[PDB]
RNA sequence: ACAUUACCGAAGCUUUGGAUCUUAACGAAAGUUAAGAUGGUAGGGGAGCGUUCUGUAAGCCAGAGAAGUUAAGCUGGAAAG
RNA sequence: UGAAAUAGAACUGAAACCGUAGACUUACAAGCAGUCAAAGCCGUAAUUUAUUGCGGUGAUGGCGUGCCUUUUGCAUAAUGA
């Protein structure tokens, strides 16, 4: 037993999303409801439309 | 140790002993007799009235064919009943039903005045109407009101 | 019964189902205010009575920026012409009384 | 005999030799209670009724011990927008024994 | 590295079925029955928690109006004496009082009425 | 033709309960040998049936 | 509860706990002499199962408790269980194919001396 | 329809506790008080519970009963313990 | 025989599902089946003892349009188990 003592803020956690309704990124998991973004995707090219 | 409870208050019924009341109804108006009569049959006059179970005391009317109504209500208040047969619809008058069963139209304001459901058709069990100005309870010594 | 009938219907109906003893409480509540407002330079003391939901944008910004964010909300404030303009504005929602 | 008392604008039933459950009282307040505002006493058959308090009339009690009672859960949710919320709750409450109705 | 050991939803499961012991048929059993009845049993704890004052107080009403059926005072005649002559009893302890000890509370109303 | 809603236990407890059910067969003791048989039959026993023979039971 | 002297089961017999229980329903808490006669009268599988469980069950009580002849005997209680299943199939038309399952039911009974 | 005096009536307001946050003051800080502010989908920020594995661990608790399931009771603001 | 024989062709044996026994309730009743009040009966503990608690059942009263997706809007007779 030494107990290393992290600094603090020295490792943020993570965002793991699509976990539960409580997490605050539940179901739709931060993309929004339909579309092409809530599918993986968005037209790179400098797009606009 | 002893807690001192102040809490709402409530009677077990194995402990209230039900009266009956004598109600005329000569001379006075349907909805009025049929007013007093639920509050005496609900329990609304006792202290320790509880819309839960039935404290109230039992109504037995006399001279229920000599209630008197306003208006023209004696040649068009009409009564309905369906047979649940198709078409089946049966009106009455207030004149021929009170003829053909003279307590009927008393009865029939007091069960609708009546709260529903298992208690109140309990209350409607508790209520004995007659027709002339005798009844056959006299055993039970009712109070005259 | 048509449709468009019966909605005029119940909303009539529910417009003049209006007791007109709360009128008279309202109508003598107006009046006090309109006396005290006809004042000028007293410190008078102003409760919040209806809430700001429902209300007009423009009358929602006046009660706040009087300080009265809910019902029952009490201030003092001066009456000057600025406090005046305010107040009758925003007179039906508020109960003026008077801080001797 | 007993008697109908305010305790922090909350009315109770009073009765000597007897409990009272009442709503947290400070811990400055853990020695010896005495209430001042009684509205009625009722011994031994006569009543007297505060206007709005009797005068001359006191209730002095023993603290005794703080109690929790049993938990709560407020709990809500939103129908087909997943989302909700869960509170636990448990009231602490104070117990006096009531030594004297200074009638 | 593969973080499978499943202690944790039958531990939901248990937790859910202790508190929903004795509700009818297969919600008392099912997992999926149980814990939709009793999420909405819950939220009717919340609701309910906020109506029960609305509920007694109405009874509290309903009996001192039946206690002063006997006299010539209508019970808003009876709360307008009570706050004009300055008595700050309480609804519940007056119906409770109607109950215990009629004559007390007989007295507080002969009192009233002047 | 195909259930809406699958029955609660109660209904197809109820169902089960009533049609699955067996009555018993009345008796009555043999003359001869006192088991009891049947009524109105020739006992599986002993063969006789009112003081007659009409079976040659074997094993 | 059970006096394991006393009693007899049978497991993984062929027929299946729904057609047995009524069966079991109709002796149970009699007298020895009146179900043995109900079970030998009554032409249902059950019964025949119910008879050799049940002749069993007495035929134990009876040699470890020498003085106990078949008129003191009364079926104390009687349980009927669900034993393993067997699926085998039965083909119908247009190639479908369904499973249609064989039931075995466990039979517990135990006797006790008449009141 | 017009007057007089009322009452009922919500999670609004007041009263009685308890929790967090912001601001301000006091305080050496810690914290203690004064004010208000805490419905919430999409979405942004912050703080935790629990699971597995590794180091701490050739430690500690286990055949006098470990993990796991099961019953009762209890605790925390929730995961849960 | 074995420490165990509900280790006997199989460790630990959960839930779905099927029973048996006991306690209470149910054949005048319209119950998204739960929640808030609540008598009677049963079990138990206190206060010497028929009144309070904790428990289980529950006559009766108030309130109450499952859940998840997708929608201006779903108890919806829209989707999904
Ligand atoms: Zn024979």
């Amino acid at each position: 037993m030494f107990n290393l003592l992290k600094p603090k803020g020295a490792s943020k956690r993570r965002k793991i999303v699509g976990r539960g309704p409580g997490s605050g990124l539940g179901k739709t998991s931060g993309r929004g409801q339909k579309g092409q973004k809530a599918r993986n995707t968005s037209p790179r090219l400098g797009f606009e439309g | 140790n002893k807690i001192t409870n102040n809490d709402t208050i409530w009677i077990k019924p194995k402990t209230v002993e039900k009266k009956w009341y004598v109600i005329d109804a000569a001379d006075r108006i349907l909805g009025k007799v049929a007013v007093d009569v639920v509050k005496i049959l609900r329990g609304k006059h006792k202290a320790y009235y509880t819309p839960h179970q039935d404290l109230g005391d039992n109504v037995i009317i006399i001279n229920a064919s000599k209630v008197k109504l306003t208006g023209k209500k004696y040649q068009q208040k009409l009564y309905y009943r369906h047979s649940r047969y198709p078409g089946g619809l049966y009106s009455d008058t207030f004149r021929t039903l009170s003829e053909r069963k003279p307590c009927a139209p008393l009865e029939i304001a007091i069960k609708g005045m009546l709260p529903k459901g298992p208690l109140g058709r309990n209350l409607f069990r508790n209520l004995k109407v007659f027709s002339g100005s005798e009844h056959t309870l006299k055993a039970q010594n009712p109070i005259k009101l | 019964i048509k449709r468009k009938l019966r909605l005029q219907l119940k909303k009539a109906r529910f417009n003049a189902s209006r007791s007109r003893s709360k009128n008279k409480c309202f109508i003598k509540r107006m009046e006090n205010n309109r006396k005290i407002i006809s004042k000028n330079n007293i410190n008078v003391q102003v409760f919040l009575v209806r809430s700001l939901i429902g209300k007009l944008n423009k009358k929602v910004k006046v009660l706040k920026a009087l300080g009265l964010n809910k019902i029952g909300d009490k201030k003092v404030h001066f009456l000057n012409e600025s406090i005046k303009g305010m107040l009758n504005e925003t007179i039906n929602m508020i109960l003026l009384s008077e801080v001797m | 005999m007993y008697a109908l008392v305010e305790i922090n604008g909350k009315q109770y039933k009073a009765i000597e030799g007897e409990f009272l459950k009442i709503d947290k009282i400070s811990p400055v307040e853990k020695d010896k209670l005495e209430f001042n505002s009684v509205l009625l006493i009722n011994k031994d058959g006569e009543v007297k009724i505060g206007k709005p308090y009797v005068v001359n009339s006191l209730i002095r009690c023993t603290y005794k011990e703080d109690k929790k009672d049993k938990k709560v859960v407020s709990y809500r949710y939103r129908r087909r927008k997943s989302s909700e919320r869960k509170v636990g709750h448990r009231q602490t409450y104070s117990y006096i024994l009531v030594d004297e109705i200074v009638f | 590295a593969r973080a499978k050991n499943g202690t944790v939803h039958v531990a939901r499961r248990k937790r859910i079925l202790k508190k929903t012991k004795g509700f009818w048929g297969t919600k008392k059993s099912n997992y999926k029955k149980a814990k939709d009845t009793l999420r909405k049993g819950m939220m009717y704890a919340t609701r309910d928690r906020k109506v029960r004052k609305r509920d007694f107080r109405r009874l509290w009403i309903s009996r001192i109006s039946a206690a002063l059926s006997d006299t010539g005072v209508t019970y808003s005649r009876f709360i307008e004496g009570l706050l004009k002559s300055n008595i700050k009893i309480n609804r519940k302890i007056l119906s409770n009082l109607a109950i215990e000890d009629v004559e007390a509370f007989k007295k507080i109303v002969l009192e009233i009425r002047r | 033709a195909v259930p809406k809603f699958k029955p609660s236990k109660s209904r197809s407890r109820t169902r089960r309960s009533i049609n699955m059910r067996k009555k018993i067969p009345q008796f009555q003791e043999c003359s001869n040998c006192g088991n009891l048989g049947v009524r109105h039959r020739i006992c599986l026993k002993c063969g006789y049936y009112r003081n007659n023979q009409y079976l040659e039971i074997g094993l | 509860l059970v006096n394991r002297r006393y009693t007899a089961k049978g497991k993984n017999l062929p027929s299946s706990p729904k057609k047995v229980r009524p069966i079991a329903d109709n002796i149970r808490g009699e007298s020895y002499i009146k179900a043995i006669a109900v079970l030998c009268s009554m032409p249902n599988k059950g019964a025949k199962l119910l008879e050799k469980v049940v002749k069993s069950a007495a035929s134990n009580a009876m040699y470890h408790n020498k003085n106990l002849s078949e008129d003191m005997i009364f079926v104390k209680t009687v349980m009927v269980d669900d034993g393993r299943r067997r699926k085998k199939i039965w083909p119908r038309a247009r190639g479908r194919a369904d499973r249609l399952v064989n039931r075995n039911c466990h039979i517990f009974v135990e006797v006790d001396e008449k009141k």
